[PDB]
């Protein structure tokens, strides 16, 4: 081996390799998506983030993760017994929470409408709060089954 | 020709001495040319099976030389009494 | 009291217990509930805990005896019978 | 149990002992009595134990890092050395040194001769050397021939058990510090025993204890003893424990 | 000597490869200086030194354990006759008996070796392939050591038939002989089965019955003695004394065959 590829290699030793994708990212817009459209989501949600930080003036992804986070429920009783919930179920349950709220909107454009949802959410003003604390409520009066 | 290495182009006694001699190192000479058989009883039993009746031929032979040597032997064949009776002058053979 | 056994067809255990091991989802989550209902609902007093079940159940919500084998292999040699 | 070798020669041995080096009445206290002390002590110490089994160099690496041990170790090292000694000043089983031996030297002693490095030997057991001890000539697995002075029982084999080093007086700061590294590299070992890798061997082997030398030459006079020895090497055997 | 070995240069230090052929260079000339070990029991000599039958005392089967016997509780009596009494929970095996009855055992090995027959060695207990096949390399001899094939025997044309087979002189030495495939079909019958675990081996004393092959077998307190033709009272169990009594038959068959070689050079 050469000197000069040795230690590019030397210093790609310590580099983490990046990732290809947005995991989170990935999931919501396959969840938008429809008849194999992904390009169409992807504007979608992309547009809806822009309207989130030209409105809050944060990064629009850290704050929908920040949102999802929070407002996804942990655990949830299924037929009565509580079981918790991995991230992807979390996920999915928040955003069909955010898309139902959003689409309670005026414009007639979906990603305007998801897009003011998100901005609300992130600002702390949102219905979906309390679905995910009747789901608290109803797992911790059924913790006794777990 | 054709014929593969280790086969030949197309009398019970005899197959009877050199199986047995193959099997066990007796010698053909004795059992074919010294020994006589006579067959003891020759019988058709049969075992209950899901799929039906299975018959099978019993022989029980005996063989000797006529010198104080003898042997019984006992063979069963589902297919033929010739087979049965091969069998069971196998088995005196063996047994003297 | 020692009680021999006639000569068994096989020694067999029907149903052999073994070790289930807890999920340790399922007992973050047991505890964290207890601690919602004790010390209210979204209570700071256990974050902590919220915040291992979420790393706990972040990838997978849930995150055989060899007995008979042994038996089977050693019964004739223990049983104790008498030579034949 | 362990008995004592039969030696090459062993009736000229009882007869008039080691020319130019020990009496009859001398070899007789170093080996045929001194030998047979040992090995009866050592046998005593090791019968009905797996040691019994092993030669006592094999015996005194397996018991070098065990502190209870000791007393077997100091037995299987002092008996290993007492022949390790008594082989190389034996008259035979004219011998010279050979050219890799001086070799050796040269390239280790600073380019130094032979007799120079002799007297080195003589000076460092005269000094490093109170009372009983062993001196050494040995081949570290940098091939490098240096001069090692075990005091009772020490062995060039494994250095945490040299006893280069008399505790008993003061000591300069080099030799403590010596002593501190040595530790270190012993506490770095992961093997659970805490033994530690030693290539070094000895290729001259001097025995310091009265038993040598008293009778023959005096309390003093052991200088002149130990110049007798090197003088008189049994080179066949020095030039063989050389690795070609 | 040691080829493929590149030494090192004298300014460097040793190899790990030279540093190896440096302790071997020690270990045989001075590692083992200081003193001679005697009167000391080193396990791999009962198999490359094992004693003569008439150098034999009880003293020394005693020391191999032979006379450990099963457990009282465990005891066939018909073995009645070869024990000595009862200690400890065992019964103790008479080593006057066992004595004679391998000194018999022996010469049996040894006669049939001279004659050239064929010496089967069978021993299907953990760790007895080393005895086993040592006896069969110095007697000329074969052995088995993973388990006997039922019909080894009775059965040899369906089981041993296909193994290949050979013709070989009065010294033993391969004539390189083309052979029928009707002698190659033929059985191979053993002319001597010895046996060191026949509690284990019930199948092989049978075989070696309808066969007609004598045997020796080594017999424990819970064994049927009349099942083979040369008993051994001993221990079976241990594999000191199972390689102390197939050292002595191994090496009663060395001198056996080298009796008839001798002679086929005289
Ligand atoms: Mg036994």
């Amino acid at each position: 081996p050469t000197a000069e590829q040795l230690a590019q290699w030397e210093a790609l030793k310590s580099v983490p390799i990046p990732p290809r994708k947005n995991a989170t990212l990935d999931h919501i817009t396959n969840m938008i998506m429809r008849h194999g459209k992904k390009e169409k989501a992807q504007t979608i949600l992309s547009r809806a983030l822009y309207l989130v930080y030209c409105q809050t003036r944060q990064d629009p992804i850290q704050a929908l993760e920040k949102s999802l986070d929070e407002l996804a429920p942990l655990m949830m009783t299924k037929t009565v017994i509580p079981v918790p919930l991995n991230k992807r179920q979390r996920n999915r349950i928040a955003w069909n929470w955010i898309v139902q709220s959003a689409n309670q909107r005026v414009s007639s454009d979906f990603a305007v409408r998801l897009g003011e949802e998100l901005t609300a959410i992130a600002k702390g003003t949102s219905s979906a709060f309390e679905k995910r604390d009747q789901i608290h409520k109803t797992a911790i009066a059924h913790r006794a089954y777990i | 020709n054709i014929l593969p290495p280790g086969v030949s182009l197309p009398s019970k006694s005899a197959d009877v001495a050199a199986g047995l001699h193959k099997q066990t190192g007796v010698d053909p000479d004795y059992i074919t040319r010294k020994l006589t058989m006579k067959p003891l009883v020759m019988k058709r039993v049969s075992n209950q099976t899901g799929k039906g009746k299975i018959a099978s031929f019993y022989a029980l032979v005996v063989v000797g030389d006529k010198n104080g040597m003898v042997g019984l032997g006992e063979g069963k064949s589902r297919e033929e009494m010739s087979k049965a009776i091969f069998k069971a002058h196998w088995d005196a053979v063996r047994n003297l | 009291p020692v009680y021999r056994l006639p000569p068994l067809p096989r020694l067999k255990v029907k149903k052999p217990i073994i070790r289930q091991e807890a999920n340790k989802c399922l007992v973050l989550m047991s505890n964290l509930l207890q601690c919602w209902s004790s010390y209210g609902h979204m209570s700071p007093k256990c974050a902590g805990l919220v915040t291992e079940l979420k790393s706990c159940t972040s990838e997978s919500a849930l995150g055989k005896s060899n007995i008979n084998y042994h038996a089977a292999r050693l019964y004739d040699r223990i049983n104790g019978k008498p030579h034949d | 149990i362990h008995v004592v070798p039969k030696l090459p020669n062993s009736k000229a041995l009882l007869q008039n002992g080691v020319p130019n080096i020990l009496s009859s009445s001398g070899f007789k206290t170093v080996w045929f009595d001194y030998q047979r002390y040992l090995c009866d002590k050592l046998t005593l110490a090791t019968a009905g134990q797996s040691l019994e089994s092993y030669y006592p160099f094999h015996i005194l690496l397996k018991t070098a890092g065990n502190p209870l041990q000791s007393n077997i170790f100091n037995l299987a090292s002092s008996i290993h050395n007492n022949h390790l000694f008594v082989e190389n000043i034996l008259p035979s089983a004219k011998t010279e040194p050979s050219r890799l031996f001086l070799s050796k030297i040269k390239d280790s002693f600073n380019g130094s001769d032979w007799e120079v490095v002799k007297e080195e030997m003589i000076y460092r057991a005269e000094n490093e050397v109170l009372g009983q001890g062993w001196l050494f000539l040995v081949e570290n697995n940098e091939k490098k021939l240096f001069i090692l002075t075990s005091n009772n029982n020490g062995t060039p084999y494994y250095f945490p058990r040299n006893q280069s080093f008399d505790l008993n007086s003061a000591i300069s700061i080099d030799e403590f510090a010596t002593l501190k590294q040595m530790k270190e590299l012993i506490g770095k070992s992961t093997k659970l025993n805490g033994k530690v890798q030693d290539w070094t061997m000895p290729i001259i082997c001097v025995n310091l204890w009265d038993h040598a030398y008293l009778h023959d030459y005096g309390v003093g006079n052991r200088s002149k003893y130990v110049k007798n020895v090197l003088d008189n090497l049994n080179w066949s055997v020095v030039n063989n424990r050389i690795f070609s | 000597p040691y080829p493929n070995l590149i030494p090192s240069a004298n300014d460097k230090p040793y190899s790990s490869q030279e540093l190896f052929l440096r302790q071997l260079n020690h270990s045989m000339r001075t590692a083992k200086l200081g003193a001679t070990i005697s009167k000391v029991y080193y396990p791999h000599k009962d198999i490359f030194y094992p004693p003569l039958p008439e150098n034999i005392t009880v003293e020394s089967l005693m020391s191999a354990g032979v006379h450990l016997g099963q457990s009282t509780s465990l005891w066939r009596s018909s073995t009645q006759s070869y024990i000595y009494g009862e200690y400890k929970g065992i019964h103790i095996i008479d080593l006057n008996q066992t004595l004679s009855y391998l000194k018999r055992a022996a010469k049996v090995v040894e006669g049939v070796s001279e004659s050239g027959g064929i010496i089967l060695f069978l021993g299907t207990r953990q760790g007895q392939k080393r005895g086993l096949e040592e006896a069969a390399k110095k007697t000329h001899g074969y052995y088995v050591s993973t388990r006997w094939i039922p019909g080894t025997l009775t059965n040899s044309t369906e089981i041993s038939g296909i193994w290949e087979k050979q013709e070989i002189d009065s010294n033993d030495n391969p004539t390189e002989r083309a052979l029928s495939p009707n002698e190659t079909s033929k059985q191979v019958k053993p002319d001597l089965l010895v046996v060191l675990n026949p509690t284990e081996n019930r199948n092989a004393l049978l075989e070696a019955i309808k066969s007609r092959v004598p045997t020796i077998a080594i017999i424990d307190t819970d064994s049927e003695p009349s099942l083979v033709t040369y008993p051994i009272p001993g221990n079976d169990d241990s594999l000191r004394s199972v390689n102390f009594l197939l050292g002595v038959l191994a090496r009663a068959g060395q001198r056996g065959l080298q009796n008839r070689l001798a002679r086929n050079n005289e």
